[PDB]
This record gives C-alpha cells, sequence and structure tokens, in this order.
RNA sequence: GUUUAUUAAAAACACAGCACUGUGCAAACACGAAAGUGGACGUAUACGGUGUGACGCCUGCCCGGUGCCGGAAGGUUAAU
C-alpha cells in the first residue's frame, strides 16, 4: 500500500498506558491488512522547548505500511486523544525496518 | 443556493431566492405537527404588545427536539424538511427503535448520515454530547443553559458558538454575538454549525413578501403627531430632539440590562 | 394578597407628600416575605405569607402559640 | 437570640450553653436542624433542671454507633465499575449516591449525605481517598476503586 | 399599494433594500398595583426600537454644545 512514518509524542502522567495504545493503533494497522515495520518506544525524553506547559513527552516511532483510509482515520485518532500532545504523520517511500540513530 | 430572480415585473426586479433541492417537496410527518394559532402581538388582555406582528401565512409547530435524550440509540436522517417556525432546516431522524422526531439539521448533515447522541457520542457534525466531552475549540450548536432544559443557544439558520475554553466545571462560550458566556460543563451541544447558512443571502424584493411572514408595516415616528410618538409633529420635518422609543426609553446607545442575577455568568458583553 | 398571615398587616394608603407640600395618593406596602417555618410539632414545614414584624412574633411566642391562632382566626396555612 | 444547645457546635459552644445567636441562624439553623430550642424561661427549667445530664445519655448513644458506622468498616475493598472512554475520558461519572451505592453493598446502608469528595467528579480512573461525615466528631477513610467497564 | 368615512388620494404614510443601536433568554421591550401574558413554544442569519427609503455612482470635515457610552483617582452630596 503506502508507507509512513508516525512519531507521536504522549503526555508523561499518560507513560503508564502508552502500551495500552499501541495495542490498538497497531492492530488497526495489521487489522486493516497492513504490515507494520519498526516499533521503537522511544520511552520518556527531555523537551527542548516546553509543548504545552510541560517539559517531557514518551515518544513513540511506528513505521506503518498502511492503506491511506485508516491513517486519515488514526491521525483523528490522534487529534481527539488528548493525551498525545503532537503527531507527526510523515510519508516515507521505502519500508525502514533498519534501527533508528536514538534507539543507541 | 441562491436564484437571482429575473425582472419579468417590479417586485420580481430584485427577488433573491433560496432555492434549496434537498427539501423535501411532500407533506410533513404527521404526529410530530401540532397547532400554531397566531395571535397577532396581542397578549391575555388582547392589547397589541409588541408591534408589527400580525396576517401571513398560516404554519403548524413542528414538534422539534431541542433536549435530545435519546442517549446511546443512532438514527438516521430520513429527509430534511422546509420548517415555517424558524430559518434552519430541519431533519426527519429515524432512531434504530421506531421513533421518529426532528431535529435542527446542521450544516453537512443530508439523508442517510448516521447521527447519535449520548455521552459516547462520535465527533461529528450531528451528535449530541455534553459539552465536559466535547474537545475546545470545536464549533457546537443548540448549546442548552442549563442541563436537560433544551437547546437555546446558536439555534438560528447559520449560527454556531465555540467552546473557546473549559475551567473545571463551566465552559466558556463564544457566543455568536461575541459574548463570553460560561455555560455548565453537563449541557448538551449538538456538534457542527447549523444548516441554511445562506439565510441571509436571500432578499424578500417586494413589500408583501413581508406580509406573509407576518410583518405588519413598520409607521417610522417623525410622521406621526405629537400625541401619538414623542417624535411627532412638525411643520414640515422636523426632528429635533433624541431618538427615542415611542416610551420614551433612548434607543441610539442607551443599555437596557437589568438582569443582574446572571451577571455572573457572563465574561464579556460583545462589542 | 398583601396581608401579612400572622400580624394581619394591609396596605394602607398616605400621601407622597414634597418640599411644597403637594398630595399624591401612595400606598404603604407590608414587607412581606414568604417563608418555610420549621413546626417541630408537625416536622413539616409550612409556608406563611409572613411580614418581617411576623417574623420576629414567630420568634417571641414560638410558631406553635402563632399556628394556633391561624386556626381560631380560620384561615388556611 | 437568647437561644440554648442540645449538642456541640464548633464554634459557639457545647450541649447546654445560652448563647447569643444571630436569630436567623437560630430561626433557620440551629432549631430546624434540632440543636437548639429557642431559650424562653419555659424551656430553660425543661432543660438545665431536666435534662442537663440526661441528654448526654442520649447524644452519646448517637455517637456510640458512629465507630459502629464506621470501625466495622475494616475491610475497604469497595469498587465501582462503570463505563469509560479510553485510558480515562469517563462515560459515566461516579457521584456520591454511586458511591454510596457500593459502600451500601459492602458494608452499611449509608445514607448518601454523608460521602465527602475534595474532587466530586471522580472522572479519572483509579484510586480516590473518600473520606465521610457519618458524625459531625469522627470522620472516616475508605479508598474507593474505579474499574472500567 | 395606503390615507383625511362626509371639500385634501398627493410629492404624504408604507415598501423591499441600507445603517445605527438595544437584546445571551426567566431576553430587550410592551400590557398588567401583582399573578401572568405578548415577545416565542422564536434564541443574535433571532427580536425590539430608531432614522433613511428600490437600483446605479456615492455619503465629506467638526465631539465645542446637547444626549448616549466607557472610565472612577480626586472634589462635592442623601438616608443612616
Ligand atoms: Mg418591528
Ligand atoms: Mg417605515
Ligand atoms: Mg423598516
Ligand atoms: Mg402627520
Ligand atoms: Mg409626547
Ligand atoms: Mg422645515
Ligand atoms: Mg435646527
Ligand atoms: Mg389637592
Ligand atoms: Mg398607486
Ligand atoms: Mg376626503
Ligand atoms: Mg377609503
Ligand atoms: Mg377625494
Ligand atoms: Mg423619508
Ligand atoms: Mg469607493
Ligand atoms: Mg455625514
Ligand atoms: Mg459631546
Ligand atoms: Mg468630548
Ligand atoms: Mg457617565
Amino acid at each position: 500500500m503506502r508507507h509512513y512514518e508516525i512519531v507521536f509524542m504522549v503526555h508523561p502522567d499518560q507513560s503508564e498506558q502508552v502500551p495500552g495504545m499501541i495495542e490498538r493503533y497497531t492492530a488497526a494497522i495489521t487489522g486493516a491488512e497492513g504490515k507494520i515495520h519498526r516499533l521503537e518506544d522511544w520511552g520518556r525524553r527531555q523537551l527542548a522547548y516546553p509543548i504545552n506547559k510541560l517539559h517531557k513527552a514518551h515518544y513513540v516511532l511506528m513505521n506503518v505500511e498502511a492503506p491511506q483510509e485508516v491513517i486519515d482515520e488514526l491521525e483523528t485518532t490522534f487529534r481527539f486523544n488528548d493525551a498525545v500532545i503532537r503527531s507527526m504523520v510523515m510519508r516515507t517511500k521505502h519500508a525502514v525496518t533498519e534501527a533508528s540513530p536514538m534507539v543507541k | 443556493a441562491v436564484v437571482k430572480c429575473k425582472p419579468t415585473s417590479p417586485g420580481r426586479r430584485h427577488v433573491v431566492k433560496v432555492v434549496n433541492p434537498e427539501l423535501h417537496k411532500g407533506k410533513p410527518f404527521a404526529p410530530l405537527l401540532e397547532k400554531n394559532s397566531k395571535s397577532g402581538g396581542r397578549n391575555n388582555n388582547g392589547r397589541i404588545t409588541t408591534r408589527h406582528i400580525g396576517g401571513g401565512h398560516k404554519q403548524a409547530y413542528r414538534i422539534v427536539d431541542f433536549k435530545r435524550n435519546k442517549d446511546g440509540i443512532p438514527a438516521v436522517v430520513e429527509r430534511l424538511e422546509y420548517d415555517p417556525n424558524r430559518s434552519a432546516n430541519i431533519a426527519l431522524v429515524l432512531y434504530k427503535d421506531g421513533e421518529r422526531r426532528y431535529i435542527l439539521a446542521p450544516k453537512g448533515l443530508k439523508a442517510g448520515d448516521q447521527i447519535q447522541s449520548g455521552v459516547d457520542a462520535a465527533i461529528k457534525p450531528g451528535n449530541t454530547l455534553p459539552m465536559r466531552n466535547i474537545p475546545v475549540g470545536s464549533t457546537v450548536h443548540n448549546v442548552e443553559m442549563k442541563p436537560g432544559k433544551g437547546g437555546q443557544l446558536a439555534r438560528s439558520a447559520g449560527t454556531y458558538v465555540q467552546i473557546v475554553a473549559r475551567d473545571g466545571a463551566y465552559v466558556t462560550l463564544r457566543l455568536r454575538s461575541g459574548e463570553m458566556r460560561k455555560v455548565e460543563a453537563d449541557c448538551r451541544a449538538t456538534l457542527g454549525e447549523v444548516g441554511n447558512a445562506e439565510h441571509m443571502l436571500r432578499v424578500l424584493g417586494k413589500a408583501g413578501a413581508a406580509r406573509w411572514r407576518g410583518v405588519r408595516p413598520t409607521v417610522r415616528g417623525t410622521a406621526m403627531n405629537p400625541v401619538d410618538h414623542p417624535h411627532g409633529g412638525g411643520e414640515g420635518r422636523n426632528f429635533g430632539k433624541h431618538p427615542v422609543t415611542p416610551w420614551g426609553v433612548q434607543t441610539k446607545g442607551k443599555k437596557t440590562r437589568s438582569n443582574k442575577r446572571t451577571d455572573k455568568f457572563i465574561v464579556r458583553r460583545r462589542s | 394578597s398583601r396581608v401579612c398571615q400572622v400580624t394581619g398587616k394591609r396596605p394602607v394608603t398616605g400621601n407622597n407628600r414634597s418640599h411644597a407640600l403637594n398630595a399624591t395618593k401612595r400606598r404603604f406596602l407590608p414587607n412581606l416575605h414568604s417563608h418555610r417555618f420549621w413546626v417541630e410539632s408537625e416536622k413539616r414545614f409550612v409556608t406563611l405569607r409572613v411580614s418581617a414584624k411576623g417574623m420576629r412574633v414567630i420568634d417571641k411566642k414560638g410558631i406553635d402559640t402563632v399556628l394556633a391562632e391561624l386556626r381560631a382566626r380560620g384561615e388556611k396555612y | 437570640m437568647q437561644v440554648i444547645l442540645l449538642d456541640k457546635v464548633a464554634n459557639l459552644g457545647s450541649l447546654g450553653d445560652q448563647v447569643n445567636v444571630k436569630a436567623g441562624y437560630a430561626r433557620n439553623f440551629l432549631v430546624p436542624q434540632g440543636k437548639a430550642v429557642p431559650a424562653t424561661k419555659k424551656n430553660i427549667e425543661f432543660f438545665e433542671a431536666r435534662r442537663a445530664e440526661l441528654e448526654a445519655k442520649l447524644a452519646e448513644v448517637l455517637a456510640a454507633a458512629n465507630a459502629r458506622a464506621e470501625k466495622i468498616n475494616a475491610l475497604e475493598t469497595v469498587t465501582i465499575a462503570s463505563k469509560a472512554g479510553d485510558e480515562g475520558k469517563l462515560f459515566g461519572s461516579i457521584g456520591t449516591r454511586d458511591i454510596a451505592d457500593a459502600v451500601t453493598a459492602a458494608g452499611v446502608e449509608v445514607a448518601k449525605s454523608e460521602v465527602r469528595l475534595p474532587n466530586g467528579v471522580l472522572r479519572t480512573t483509579g484510586e480516590h481517598e473518600v473520606s465521610f461525615q457519618v458524625h459531625s466528631e469522627v470522620f472516616a477513610k475508605v479508598i474507593v476503586n474505579v474499574v472500567a467497564e
């Protein structure tokens, strides 16, 4: 289908229920017959500037190969989730399973 | 869509229609009607209280759901109807269990799209849910003032009310006039702008196009005699006095708000 | 009507006398308030439309002596 | 308003004081809740002679059942099942009758006017301390769990 | 179109259009010593008042006066 690279920044009060979200967001991708390539929970992280008057966030990197109908659905799942502050769905030409620079 | 009428007679010269083809070209739903007798602007004493009301085409009251109570039952819009009582077109909704109601139709809601009230209603136009569950920043209409009372804010043709803030138990609403009124967060609010947004684009075009709606002619005050209006008299056209109502109250600027009970719910007046 | 149920007050009519003694007829309305009184012998609230003199009287005689007048007067409560 | 007292009120006296109160505080709160009698010369002799210590038989068996409404609730296993959205975002909020329906089934058949809440909504799923005022003298600490549906 | 039934049918009133202004709803306002009712089973794209009176090109300068609106530090002033 179409290859995307979704990174989203979870409010750090909801860091405990970050796998409570990825058990759905991945399941909407693998449940729409679309693969998931890499899933790298980056963990809590200091921000370079305070978004929404707070200085840390729990990041999640998730490459996705999905048809585009379940990604606009997924952006509107980040949009009305009041936990995830920022999402960023970048489109990538190929599926990269090679690990991040910020896993090491 | 508006249709500029062609000038085949004076009084069709300036008429600009609002031709909506989505509206139902047939009878309304007969159980949801009741009698709306006219009054002519006359109270129980029989006196004219409000002036310039009388005449016009006969109407029947559509029992429109403003309270929107059927929680957790999805409903599908069966058709859109023309409502003579108001400036927004209404929508015959058919619930799953079989009850038909009317609602004020939102902006994009046409026949087939499934709406749903409740607390868990999906956030898309048509859905009514309490304003502690609506996200801050969205545009809602049919907003209550007290919970369970019925929709009272943004209930006209193309009006909407933004939820600018939520601080605890009250939400601050940028109303359609510009007033910032605090309504409780338990009050229901139907999503989306309300439907007939091009209603202000119509031109009545002729004098008897207002008499059809029950707008008797408005005699301005500076023509009357001095016993009839404060603006009377003059051996010519004389108006050497400050513009007042027929009862002496100033018009061109004087604020006549006397409600000190609910000054607490008002963050700002309008500009 | 503007009648305090306890003290039997009533609007009396006098004059708005002014600085040049112009007499226009006015009314002296009593200070009636509709109040829920705790009747301890019945344990229900009796709403008496009572003035503010008639709440000084109820706080003096007690509500059970006042409501024992309103029966003998022949008045509902 | 010279008034007599029948229970200790927090900042004017104990049972059996002749305290000046403002005349609406006795007319609306002290006498209609039975904490007082208007101090007429017929009610001085009725109380300060007869029931000067006979009320301490009754006002202390009013609070003898206080701990019997509290100390038997040493289980502290209360669960309310309400529908939520996801990761909080509660569909059905837990009120005070909602706590007083699950303290009801688990322990005391408790009145709903006792539940003291610092929040009042309990929208977020999790543990929450729910203190009580089952008498105006000794207070409780029962922590009620909200569990998703 | 309307109007001085019974010396004035008109350039007068109306009018669609425009603007100002009030009005957040138990609305403003009106009729009522009050209850209430009209407004309206309408909710600012709504309603009341005011002036102008389709349409086209347009609506300039003055806030000293007289009102209105916003200010509230000072002065002066009621019952108490
Ligand atoms: Mg009018
Ligand atoms: Mg006119
Ligand atoms: Mg006009
Ligand atoms: Mg004249
Ligand atoms: Mg006059
Ligand atoms: Mg002249
Ligand atoms: Mg002049
Ligand atoms: Mg005289
Ligand atoms: Mg003619
Ligand atoms: Mg004539
Ligand atoms: Mg004639
Ligand atoms: Mg003639
Ligand atoms: Mg003119
Ligand atoms: Mg120009
Ligand atoms: Mg000019
Ligand atoms: Mg000036
Ligand atoms: Mg000036
Ligand atoms: Mg001023």
